[PDB]
């Protein structure tokens, strides 16, 4: 995973040196920032079935053409796999707030995604419209705190810029 | 169109043959089991209104996005057209079971059906699912193994009529795929 | 089966889940109430059958 | 026979007030009057001719067939008088092939497409025994014209829902087009000619141009082929409890 | 979509004419009777949950036989589909008060309904008894204006007439 | 006859429909414009002998060659028949303001007139030069009211586009 | 197909006068009660499926031999056609009440209706009754004196418009006699 | 077709939402200045005979090889079929200015128009110039900035109405491009 620990360890392994004073100074940033990004990861892990299903039909409220014949939301299995694939992405954002970097989103959600959503003909602007709906649904004092919403939205538009 | 006796004489017309006693033993058993063919088609047309509405609403059950905004069974306008279409399909496979040859289902109903559906927007994977429910409804009325509605027959096997009508329902899926 | 017409009028009660077209069925098929997608709830996988007995 | 497009998404068919005016003994019809008359004549001119855009010095040769139409109020006799005109054979008979002339008679006078090669070859059996007037009066004096239009309404393209072949709906959609579409655009050259004589069907984009507003005009096309393979034998299996049964 | 605008130019196109001085008077009636049918529509939009909760159990207080085995509302999915089908109908009543004609009712709700409800054994008299309950629930100075009740109770008994 | 009432009762009859709310809204626009298109109609009934006597003697100001032999008005007998065919149009402009539509104009004074004025060698472009003399001589703020001007000028401009 | 504004001009082309100030007061007393006419025609079309079905079934009650074998409203095919016919009569009178002129009823509906009923054997002594039932039921819904369905109106006099739609039912009962 | 009110309904039916309180001030502000839509559609169709004549006559003066033999408005049957062919283009714009939406322009006029104009040899690069001359003339009638025919209007602006109709002429101007 790309993290704060695994970045400064790999940088000091390619150079072949011990953990320096600047490599311990980065893990102190992991301490002072963990309060905000673990509040967002706990708020998400408790209310995830209601956040996923609210965003799963924000895809079909913008793109009603997906129920046409031959499309990706024809039958019951294809919308079960669609609400699954959104719930997969919201699990990986919960994993990124815990680890502290874009590690689990890169290796498990983004790498290889352009070649799968084109081979199977899933419109990648509809794997985005559910992610973009959640980013604007968030009320900054209501669901989480101020800096917990900064961390929650910054991993939410990393995924948007990686699908676009 | 043809039936099961007309299908044999167009095979012999390619050879300019006579339909003799070697070829006639398939047709002498079509009339020998011909009471059971009639006994099986009023097992289907006596239950045909229940068979259509269960197959269409059983397709809505496994796919609830057909009745949401943007589904193609959404309003009353689109749902009555889907109920009309599954009655047309069940009508033409009762003609084909009665004749004993799938000619009339293949040229009148199924020829050109794939191009209507990709111009009107009809989903073909769920349309195959409504036909595949009423295939299983049709083999349960013929062999008298339905959970309600035991009809009064005579004893023996109708197991070659139940798989003849299952191949007529399989041609509908092969023509709109 | 209960007949439900032999009772007094006003005693058979019914109540829908939500009086909304968009919560009973969304634009996709992910409906919690209508159809075969009522098994796709995040809870209701396990149950409480340690209440009774080892029978 | 429900037909979800017909009076929902299209308009209502035009025509005369009633058919009980013929049994009225002091009149011949509810007398429409010359604002209620000529806007019905605008709909016969847009239907028998396509959108031919006939000029003022071409309508003057049709002066006699309207003057009979505003006294004898039969619509079927007006359509019969306009199909034997010079203005119907100089557009649809003169520079066209034989099955192009035949496929426009089904459009202009029946609102449907021909369902068969056997139905199409019998119209060339009537050409040999009386020319083109034997084709036109046999369409007009048919049973199919009587129990859909009669003397009362213009012969319009009717969405029926319960077509006797499914291919009949396809050839109707190729024959009519959009409202900015006439029928001189091919250089002769019948559009339905290959599909009638072979037994195949039409192209999905050519049909969905002519569909109305509000009927998913084009979606449903998978990005693979648009027709069926007649030689393919697929395996379609049903699940029973034990295994999977291929009732083939 | 039969309205005032989509009939005066569907007759101007059937004769090949321009927008006549007849048809510029028919849109002057759209200026006058808008303020009774918009104010009847906006009252229905902020009160919709309340009016379809009361309309739906007017079916089930009247018709207790519907919970019998084989009848229309025999399980909770069918009760939820009953309250959906009266949530749809008064949404179309809200739509007809915006367009100004009876367009959105008879091409989204009424066309097909004789053929759909006969095949699925859904009774017409239970659909009527829900809509006819809220036709005389309307109170003339209390709920909306005087003429706003005329527009709202014109599309209601249009639907009672076309169903019966 | 083309009016604002005959459009909505022939569009209801053609579909077999009762007169619904969109039809009754279009009669409400006929009550609004009736305070202007009837006051211009009654103004033309008493002011005609000073305005049909203004037009034709200024029709011959532009068109001086029509008093020549071989043309139309070569003697005094046909000028007295030239003032009959412009008293026949202002009596038909007066009728369409009363009935609202273009019915008395199009089915009496327009239909057939392309073929009579072709065969009888009468120039249509002096009728256009004489009907439009009653347009620009018409001013609003002394002669009539504001909306009685723009209904009269829109009915003089209908058969200008029909004769041209 | 005329209306009430198109009656005063076809009485004035015969004299070839301008419609001047004297006869324009008769149409200014049309748009005075124009909202009264619009409020009156809305009450018929809101009650129209009940007005027909109470009328035709009361004709069976007042004349019980109509549903005997050989009767005119005997079978289901004939009973649907009489209900179809009374829908068209109540639709065409309501077209005449909105226009204020009987020339929508007398041409499009009453031409040939007398000769068609004697050609089909439809008896006019029952259809003079079943037209006159909904004649008396139409003035209840205009003057708000009906037993059920007190509709909401504005307080004034509507007894001229109730008598004017009585005259359109006199034009029906004269012509089918 | 859809007008400007039925566009808002088919957007909200995709959401399955009631037309609430936020969209209604786009429709109360349609009918607020809704006199001006009637007060400017009358400015086009009063001058619409002269407008199609000055359109195609300026099409000749910038492409003078149209009246050469070989050009598409060479003969007298072809010149009469493009005065009238631009009458239909002017007619369906004036419907869409009355409706507020380009639905009746695109379904009934622009569907398949270029796909027939290459089938008839109509030079589409010079028919764009035929549209855009009368585009410029229509937006100065609405603005009342013409040299002749100063039609007396009421004081204000129709700057948004001049640009809605300029968008309608650019829809036909891009469809055959
Ligand atoms: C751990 C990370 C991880 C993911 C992010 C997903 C990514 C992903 N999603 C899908 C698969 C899919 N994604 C959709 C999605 C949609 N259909 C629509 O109408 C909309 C476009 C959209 C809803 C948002 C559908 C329908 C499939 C199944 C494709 C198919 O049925 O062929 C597949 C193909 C395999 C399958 O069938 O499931 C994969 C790899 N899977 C993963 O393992
Ligand atoms: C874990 C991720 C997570 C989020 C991104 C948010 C997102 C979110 N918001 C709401 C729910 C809501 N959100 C708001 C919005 C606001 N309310 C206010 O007081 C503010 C003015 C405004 C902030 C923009 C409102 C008014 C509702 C209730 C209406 C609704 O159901 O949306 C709901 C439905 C549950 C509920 O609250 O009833 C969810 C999941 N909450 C989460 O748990
Ligand atoms: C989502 C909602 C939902 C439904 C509506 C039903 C739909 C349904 N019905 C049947 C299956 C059937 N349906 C019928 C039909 C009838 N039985 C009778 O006795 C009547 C006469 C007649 C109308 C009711 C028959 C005879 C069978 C198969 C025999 C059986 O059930 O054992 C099947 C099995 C087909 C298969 O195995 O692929 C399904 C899925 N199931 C659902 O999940
Ligand atoms: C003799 C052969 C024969 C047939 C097979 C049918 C085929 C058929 N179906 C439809 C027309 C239609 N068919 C459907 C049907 C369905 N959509 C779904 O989502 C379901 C899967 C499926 C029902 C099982 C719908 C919804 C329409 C209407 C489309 C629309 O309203 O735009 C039409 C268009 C004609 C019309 O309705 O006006 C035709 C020809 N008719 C025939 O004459
Ligand atoms: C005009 C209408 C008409 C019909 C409806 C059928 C009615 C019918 N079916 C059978 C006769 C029969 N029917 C069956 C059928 C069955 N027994 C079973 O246990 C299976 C469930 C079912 C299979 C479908 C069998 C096995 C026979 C006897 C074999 C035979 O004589 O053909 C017979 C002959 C025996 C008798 O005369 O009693 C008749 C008349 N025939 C007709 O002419
Ligand atoms: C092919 C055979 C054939 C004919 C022989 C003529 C004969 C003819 N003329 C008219 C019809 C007519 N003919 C006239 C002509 C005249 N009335 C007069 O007062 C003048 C003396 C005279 C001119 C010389 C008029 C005015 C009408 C129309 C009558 C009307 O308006 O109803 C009609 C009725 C059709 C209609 O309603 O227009 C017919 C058949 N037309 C034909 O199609
Ligand atoms: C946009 C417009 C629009 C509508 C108005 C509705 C109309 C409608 N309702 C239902 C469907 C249904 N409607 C009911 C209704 C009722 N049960 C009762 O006891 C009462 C009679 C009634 C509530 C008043 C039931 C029970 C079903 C399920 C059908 C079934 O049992 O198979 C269906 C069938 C398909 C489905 O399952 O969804 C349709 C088309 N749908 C629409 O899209
Ligand atoms: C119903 C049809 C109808 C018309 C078209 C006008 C036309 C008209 N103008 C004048 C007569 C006149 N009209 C005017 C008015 C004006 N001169 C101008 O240049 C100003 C723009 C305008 C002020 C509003 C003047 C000043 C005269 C007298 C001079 C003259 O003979 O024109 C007269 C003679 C009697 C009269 O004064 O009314 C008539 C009939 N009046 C009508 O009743
Ligand atoms: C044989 C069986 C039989 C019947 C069916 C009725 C038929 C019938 N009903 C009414 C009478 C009526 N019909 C209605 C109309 C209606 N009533 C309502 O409650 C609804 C609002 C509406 C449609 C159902 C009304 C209101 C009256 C009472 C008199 C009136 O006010 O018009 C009359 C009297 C007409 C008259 O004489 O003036 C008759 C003969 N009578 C019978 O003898
Ligand atoms: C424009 C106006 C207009 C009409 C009024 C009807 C007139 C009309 N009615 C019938 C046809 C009929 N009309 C009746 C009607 C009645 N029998 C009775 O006992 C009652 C007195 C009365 C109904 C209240 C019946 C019973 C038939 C059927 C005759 C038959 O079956 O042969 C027919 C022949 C068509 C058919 O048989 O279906 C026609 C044209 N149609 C129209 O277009
Ligand atoms: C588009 C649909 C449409 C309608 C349905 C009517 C609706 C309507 N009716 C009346 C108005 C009225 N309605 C009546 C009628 C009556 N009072 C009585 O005593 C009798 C019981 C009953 C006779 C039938 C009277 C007396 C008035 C007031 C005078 C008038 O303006 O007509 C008014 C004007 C008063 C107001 O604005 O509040 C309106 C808008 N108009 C429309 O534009
Ligand atoms: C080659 C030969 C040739 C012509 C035939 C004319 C044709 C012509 N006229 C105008 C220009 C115009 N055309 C009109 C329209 C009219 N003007 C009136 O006085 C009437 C009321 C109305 C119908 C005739 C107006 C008002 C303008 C001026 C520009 C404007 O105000 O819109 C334009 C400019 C359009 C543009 O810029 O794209 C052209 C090319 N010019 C030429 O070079
Ligand atoms: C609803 C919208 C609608 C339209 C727009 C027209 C479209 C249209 N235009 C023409 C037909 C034509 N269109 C043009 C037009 C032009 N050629 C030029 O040189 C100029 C650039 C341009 C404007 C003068 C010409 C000259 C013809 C005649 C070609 C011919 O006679 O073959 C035809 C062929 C008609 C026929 O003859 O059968 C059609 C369908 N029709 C419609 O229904
Ligand atoms: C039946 C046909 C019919 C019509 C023709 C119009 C006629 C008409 N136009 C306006 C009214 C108006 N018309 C204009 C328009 C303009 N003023 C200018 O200086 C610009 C050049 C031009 C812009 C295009 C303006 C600005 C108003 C007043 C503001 C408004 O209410 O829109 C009014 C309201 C009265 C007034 O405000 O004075 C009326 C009745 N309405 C109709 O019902």
């Amino acid at each position: 995973m790309k993290s704060v620990i695994t970045t400064v360890v790999s940088a000091a392994d390619a150079a072949g040196r011990f953990p320096s004073n600047s490599d311990l100074e980065s893990i102190q940033g992991n301490i002072q920032r963990s309060a905000a990004r673990l509040e967002a990861a706990e708020k998400l892990a408790g209310n995830h079935e209601a956040v996923v299903k609210e965003a799963g039909d924000a895809c079909f409220a913008k793109y009603a053409y997906l129920k046409n014949p031959g499309e990706a939301g024809e039958n019951q299995e294809k919308i079960n796999k669609c609400y699954r694939d959104v719930d997969h992405y919201m699990r990986l954002v919960n994993y990124c707030l815990v680890v502290g970097g874009t590690g689990p989103l890169d290796e498990w959600g983004i790498a290889g995604a352009r070649e799968v959503y084109r081979t199977l003909n899933l419109p990648t602007s509809a794997y985005v419209a559910s992610i973009a709906y959640t980013r604007d649904r968030l009320c900054v004092p209501r669901d989480m705190s101020a800096q917990a919403g900064v961390e929650f939205s910054a991993y939410l538009d990393y995924l948007i810029n990686a699908l676009s | 169109m043809l039936d099961a006796f007309s299908r044999v004489v167009v095979n012999s017309d390619a050879k300019a043959a006579y339909v003799g006693g070697s070829d006639l033993q398939a047709l002498k058993s079509f009339i020998a089991d011909g009471n059971k063919r009639l006994d099986a088609v009023n097992s289907i047309v006596s239950n045909a209104s229940c068979m259509v509405s269960d197959a269409v609403s059983g397709m809505i059950c496994e796919n609830p996005g057909l009745i949401s905004p943007g589904g193609n069974c959404y309003t009353n306008r689109r749902m009555a057209a889907c109920l009309r279409d599954g009655e047309i399909i069940l009508r033409y496979v009762s003609y084909a079971l009665l004749a004993g040859d799938a000619s009339v289902l293949e040229d009148r109903c199924l020829n050109g059906l794939k191009e209507t559906y990709i111009a009107l927007g009809v989903p073909t994977n769920s349309s195959i699912r409504a036909v595949s429910i009423m295939k299983a409804q049709a083999v349960a009325f013929i062999t008298n193994t339905a959970t309600e509605r035991k009809m009064s027959f005579a004893a023996g096997d109708c197991t070659s009529l139940a798989s003849e009508v299952a191949s007529y329902f399989d041609r509908v899926g092969a023509a709109i795929s | 089966f209960v007949d439900y017409q032999i009772f007094a009028p006003g005693t058979v009660k019914v109540s829908p889940d939500s009086v909304n077209a968009n919560e009973l069925n969304p634009v996709s098929g992910m409906s919690k109430y209508i159809g075969k997608t009522q098994k796709l709830v995040g809870d209701q996988g396990i149950s409480d059958r340690s209440d009774k007995l080892p029978m | 026979a429900f037909s979800s497009i017909q009076n929902v998404l299209t308009d209502a068919p035009l025509g005369t007030p009633s058919a009980m005016g013929f049994l009225d003994e002091r009149t011949e019809k509810p007398l429409m009057g010359p604002s209620e008359m000529d806007e019905l004549v605008y709909a016969v001119y847009k239907q028998v001719f396509g959108n031919a855009h006939i000029m003022e010095s071409e309508r003057a040769e049709l002066r006699d067939a309207e003057s009979l139409f505003r006294y004898l109020r039969d619509v079927r006799e007006f359509v019969r008088a306009l199909a034997k005109s010079n203005a119907y054979t100089s557009r649809f008979l003169q520079g066209n092939q034989q099955y192009r002339f035949f496929e426009l008679n089904f459009k202009h006078l029946l609102g449907r497409g021909p369902r068969s090669l056997e139905e199409m070859a019998s119209h060339s059996a009537l050409y040999a025994e009386g020319g083109f007037e034997a084709v036109i009066d046999a369409i007009l004096d048919s049973d199919e014209y009587a129990q859909e239009f009669g003397s009362t309404v213009v012969p319009y393209c009717r969405f029926k829902g319960e077509y006797p072949t499914n291919e009949e709906f396809n050839r109707m959609l190729v024959l009519k087009g959009a409202n900015s579409t006439s029928d001189k655009a091919g250089k002769g050259r019948s559009k339905l000619c290959y599909s009638i004589a072979a037994g195949c069907s039409q192209n999905w984009l050519s049909m969905s141009k002519a569909l109305p507003f509000g009927t998913e005009k084009g979606t449903g096309f998978n990005l693979i082929s648009s027709s069926r393979n007649p030689a393919a034998r697929p395996r379609i299996g049903t699940k029973i409890p034990g295994g999977v049964v291929f009732s083939s």
